[PDB]
């Protein structure tokens, strides 16, 4: 998901 | 230890400053004219909205009737806000160690409540700051927009007026936001206890922050816990107006990040 991608990016 | 709770409070405030470009302190300085910075361009009618097309800059590049352009504008601001809040959430001790799907869940159900909390900081009774303080759109002009859009933001101004009367500062707000994000009762959480334990410590931090920062207002903590419940109601009203719009109108484009958050959101 998009939210997951935002959470994973330093 | 109370010392550790103050250290946590300070960590959250410092992270909050890092994560959010326009703080309440700076927003208040603008709204009251205390700043040295150039005055916001005031959008108070269709004509001034047109004139503002030049003056005001948006971070997103975009090479429809007014009511729709404004609504889409709030969309894109909300998209920016979700990313800022995500960055803040990740600074809360313990959060990045939670199950990743639970992190997604906390954000999905938390972000709008945080958006409207922080939007208040940019609001007074007469209007709202837009684009990092570059512009100021009047409450009356937004109210004057054709239905359903004239009612889109009024619920939030009404919330902000009462919320701002509590006179929280950025230090209070950082902890207040943290508590909300770490809500163990969001739908579909898998591992509740670690979230509850984190929130319990944040709540202790908030209680001590308010006791020290607002010595003469014993009731403030209990009132803020109620405002958290209230914020969920504001979000419910918003979601329902969102469905009305999504139908009362021939379809516009909804940003996919918002589409993802909206799914199963009430
Ligand atoms: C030149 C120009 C100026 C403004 C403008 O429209 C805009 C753009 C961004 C804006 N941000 C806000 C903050 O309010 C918000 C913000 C986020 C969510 C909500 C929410 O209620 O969900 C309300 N308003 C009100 C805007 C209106 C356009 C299109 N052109």
């Amino acid at each position: 998901s998009l939210l997951k991608k935002l959470l994973l990016a330093p | 230890e109370s010392a550790d709770l103050r250290a946590l409070a300070k960590h959250l405030y410092d992270s909050y400053i890092k994560s959010f470009p326009l703080t309440k302190a700076k927003a208040r300085a603008i709204l009251t004219g205390k700043t040295t910075d150039k005055s916001p361009f005031v959008i108070y009618d269709m004509n001034s909205l047109m004139m503002g097309e030049d003056k005001i800059k948006f971070k997103h590049i975009t090479p429809k009737e007014v009511a729709i352009r404004i609504f889409q504008g709030c969309q894109f601001r909300s998209v920016e806000a979700v990313q800022e809040i995500t960055e803040y959430a990740k600074s809360i001790p313990g959060f990045v160690n939670l199950d990743l799907n639970d992190q997604v869940t906390l954000l999905k159900y938390g972000v709008h409540e945080i958006i409207y909390t922080m939007l208040a900081s940019l609001m007074n009774k007469d209007g709202v700051l837009i684009s990092e303080g570059q512009g100021f759109m009047t409450r009356e002009f937004l109210k004057s927009l054709r239905k359903p859009f004239g009612d889109f933001m009024e619920p939030k101004f009404e919330f902000a007026v009462k919320f701002n009367a509590l006179e929280l500062d950025d230090s209070d707000l950082a902890i207040f936001i943290a508590v909300i994000i770490l809500s163990g009762d969001r739908p579909g959480l898998l591992n509740v206890k670690p979230i509850e334990d984190i929130q319990d410590n944040l709540l202790q931090a908030l209680e001590l922050q308010l006791k020290l920062n607002h010595p003469e207002s014993s009731q403030l903590f209990a009132k803020l816990l109620q405002k958290m419940t209230d914020l969920r109601q504001i979000v419910t009203e918003h979601v329902q107006l969102l469905q009305v719009i999504k139908k009362t109108e021939t379809d516009m484009s909804l940003h996919p990040l918002l589409q993802e958050i909206y799914k199963d959101l009430y």
